[PDB]
């Protein structure tokens, strides 16, 4: 349901 | 009044001082709303990413209040990357970072660090925080105000 961890 | 109504007043850039009346009003509203947590995080995320520092600062103080007043159902929302990524963007140079003040950034880091201890249950918050340190955004764990309820 949730998004994936953002990556910089 | 509505959720946005309470928050708009609790984060108004024009406020001469924090208005705890509205800050609390916002929290109570969420606790009443069936979808208060979901709506609340998205609303807060936005206010926090505001170029107006006083608006972002107040939004963070309101966020802090919510964690202490809106229980488990709020924590679950803040514990998802969907919200966590919004905070990362605020402190990461690849996004808002270079346009946001230190005061705002450190407050975010402080809260994030605080949550990894307070909410050992929310594993996604820890990953978000580590990712920050790993990328050099957080050199060392920061010092935080004394609060014996942070387990």
């Amino acid at each position: 349901s949730d998004e994936d961890l953002l990556h910089i | 009044e509505s959720l946005e109504s309470w928050l708009n007043k609790a984060t108004n850039p024009s406020n001469r001082q924090e208005d705890w009346e509205y800050i609390i009003g916002f929290c109570d509203q969420i606790n009443k709303e069936l979808e208060g947590p979901q709506i609340a995080v998205r609303l807060l995320a936005h206010k926090i990413q505001s170029p107006q520092e006083w608006e972002a600062l107040q939004a963070l103080t309101v966020l802090e209040a919510c964690m202490k007043n809106c229980g488990r159902r709020f924590h679950n929302e803040v514990g998802k990357f969907r919200f966590l990524n919004e905070l990362i963007k605020v402190v990461s140079p690849k996004y808002l970072g270079d346009r946001v003040s230190e005061k705002v950034k450190t407050k975010v880091i402080e809260l994030l660090y605080s949550w990894t201890m307070a909410l050992p249950e929310e594993a996604k918050i820890k990953d978000a925080y580590h990712m920050l340190k790993r990328q050099g955004i957080v050199q060392s764990d920061p010092p935080i105000p004394v609060d014996r309820t942070l387990i």
